[PDB]
């Protein structure tokens, strides 16, 4: 279950014009929050009580220091970018940086920066470097940024030893909450919906987020539409697996697959 | 145009039943940008009380958000959750539908 | 992001010197500290480096022993306490800063530094 607990460190930064500017952020342990990173404030909110992981309060407080620069410098860069190559704004930047641990004590890192919504460069090994796509006007970007060599040493220090050491130490830290499972109550409905009818089939309070719910006609499955698996306040999610159908078709039964079942299925007929 | 609408979808923690505590749920989804405005209302009218989760995104780098807030629902309340965004021309409202 | 070493002088053999480091910027407890010196011809090399409270910190082989780093958070000073000096010892002491992150050891190297002094003068006789 390693690989289902990557570190997903999540920047938002928004450029509304040359004056308005936020930078907010977030933690991601496999499909927990694990930290909160508000404008409005100078620290990182850890929102689990195993949050820091097994990193020293003077630990933690190196890395607070080392983000709140990072975040004043940010905004500076993107300001002075836009200025010398006229990119217009509203400017939206996002960051999705970490790493995975794998068994053996190796481990996977990544950084990976998006400019409206698309990927435009990434770190790899010991620097900038932009995606295949990308525009030219980043190729001068990356230029700029790969000089910097004391910036270049801080996010390989981070991606390649703070990262693999604090998602350990979640894990091991955060162990009993990562193994909980919730079992899911599970219901069929009237979707309402030319000469068709909507099957729905609720599966909902479910923990963790992996889930297998599909529409059958038993030993027979169909062009099953399980929406998006949405969240719940308290961890736990929901989803409505919809078949759209011809009316009467009145024999179809809906298998709910889930982990918290312990390999058997909830089946429902109809 | 690389804005994205967002795809708004309301529900309860709980099915429904009329005169028992559950929570509204309006999952907003896929936009591009994260400016948006996000409000729960109960008979057309605003709810103060809501909640939300810290806005978020996904891989493919659309964010998402989820609003929540605890209430009764009554037979003769209608509960929607209402949406504005630059890809919007009017606040959109999605109606809670007590059988999602 | 500032730093300012005093301390320099001329010291006699088996003599004893404390340097003393003074940094002008915000949480300096984060900040990994660090002695550095260049003699005359040779390199710029590591006496000893500190970062953590809980954590030991690092001496070069010829000070072990002999010279002890030490950090005073409130009074936002690192020091050096040189004892059994020889004139070896004959050096630039530069004072050096970096924020280094928890999954890191403290840095050996010169180059891994970002914020140096303009350096002490200390000179051993006999
Ligand atoms: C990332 C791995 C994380 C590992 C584990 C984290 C544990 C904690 C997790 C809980 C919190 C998670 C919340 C989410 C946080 C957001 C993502 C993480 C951000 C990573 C921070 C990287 C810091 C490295 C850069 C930096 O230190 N600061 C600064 C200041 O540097 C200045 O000062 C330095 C010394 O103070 C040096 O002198 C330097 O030469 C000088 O230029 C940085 O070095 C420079 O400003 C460069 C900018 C920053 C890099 C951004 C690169 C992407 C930009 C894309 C291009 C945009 C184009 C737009 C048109
Ligand atoms: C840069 O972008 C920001 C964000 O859109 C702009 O700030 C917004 O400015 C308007 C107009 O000043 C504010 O709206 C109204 O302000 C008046 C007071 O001046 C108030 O009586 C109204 O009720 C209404 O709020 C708006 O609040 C403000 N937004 C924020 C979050 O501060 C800014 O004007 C833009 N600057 C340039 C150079 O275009
Ligand atoms: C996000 O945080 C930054 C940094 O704290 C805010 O920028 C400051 O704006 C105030 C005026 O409102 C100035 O006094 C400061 O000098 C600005 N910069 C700094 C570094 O302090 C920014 O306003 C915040 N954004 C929002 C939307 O609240
Ligand atoms: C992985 O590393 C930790 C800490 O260094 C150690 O305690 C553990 O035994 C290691 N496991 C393996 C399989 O190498
Ligand atoms: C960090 O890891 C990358 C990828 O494995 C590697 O190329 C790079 O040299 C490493 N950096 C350091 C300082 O070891
Ligand atoms: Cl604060
Ligand atoms: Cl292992
Ligand atoms: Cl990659
Ligand atoms: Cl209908
Ligand atoms: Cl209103």
């Amino acid at each position: 279950m390693q690989r289902l607990f990557p570190l997903r460190c999540l920047q938002i930064s928004s450029f509304a014009n040359s004056s308005w500017t936020r930078t907010d952020g977030l933690a991601w342990l496999g499909e927990l929050q694990t930290h909160s990173w508000s404008n409005d404030s100078d620290t990182v909110r850890s929102l689990k009580p195993w949050s820091q992981g097994t990193f020293s309060d003077q630990q933690w407080e190196t890395l607070q220091h080392i983000f709140r620069v990072y975040r004043s410098s940010f905004t500076r860069d993107v300001k002075e970018f836009a200025k010398m190559l006229r990119l217009s704004y509203p400017l939206e930047l996002q960051v999705s940086a970490g790493c995975e641990v794998h068994p053996g004590n190796a481990s996977n890192n990544f950084f990976h920066v998006a400019f409206q919504g698309k990927d435009i460069l990434s770190f790899q090994g010991t620097s900038w470097e932009p995606t295949q796509e990308a525009p030219l006007w980043v190729n001068l970007a990356i230029q700029v940024l790969n000089q910097d060599k004391w910036t270049r040493e801080t996010v390989q220090w981070l991606l390649n030893g703070t990262c693999p050491q604090f998602v350990s130490g979640l894990l091991e830290s955060g162990k009993s909450e990562l193994k909980k499972q919730v079992k899911p109550k599970a219901w069929l409905s009237r979707g309402p919906s030319p000469g068709r009818l909507l099957l729905v089939c609720h599966v909902s309070g479910f923990y963790p987020k992996p889930v297998w719910v599909k529409w059958m006609r038993e030993q027979e499955q169909q062009g099953t539409q399980p929406g998006d698996i949405l969240p719940n306040a308290d961890e736990t999610w929901y989803l409505r697996a919809t078949l759209d159908v011809v009316a009467g078709a009145a024999g179809l039964s809906c298998r709910v697959k889930h982990s918290s079942l312990e390999g058997q299925d909830i089946v429902l007929y109809w | 145009m690389i804005q994205r609408t967002p795809k708004i979808q309301v529900y309860s923690r709980h099915p429904a039943e009329n005169g028992k505590s559950n929570f509204l749920n309006c999952y907003v989804s896929g936009f591009h940008p994260s400016d948006i405005e996000v409000d729960l209302l109960k008979n057309g009218e605003r709810i103060e009380k809501v909640e939300h989760s810290d806005l978020s995104f996904s891989k493919d780098w659309s964010f998402y958000l989820l609003y929540y807030t605890e209430f009764t629902p009554t037979e003769k309340d209608e509960y929607a959750c209402r949406v504005n965004h630059v890809t919007l021309s009017q606040p959109k409202i999605v109606k809670w539908d007590r059988d999602m | 992001v500032q730093l300012v070493e005093s301390g320099g002088g001329l010291v006699q053999a088996g003599g004893s010197l404390r340097l003393s480091c003074a940094a002008s910027g915000s949480s300096f407890s984060s900040y990994t500290m660090g002695w550095f010196r260049q003699a005359p011809g040779k390199e710029r090399e590591i006496v000893a480096g500190i970062r953590w409270s809980d954590e030991s910190p690092i001496y070069a082989d010829s000070v072990k022993g002999r010279f002890t780093i030490s950090r005073d958070n409130a009074k936002n000073t690192l020091y050096l306490q040189m004892n059994s000096l020889k004139p070896e010892d004959t050096a630039v002491y530069y004072c050096a800063a970096r924020l280094v992150p928890p999954g890191i050891p403290i840095p050996r190297t010169s180059e891994s530094m970002r914020y140096w002094g303009k350096g002490t003068l200390v000179t051993v006789s006999s």
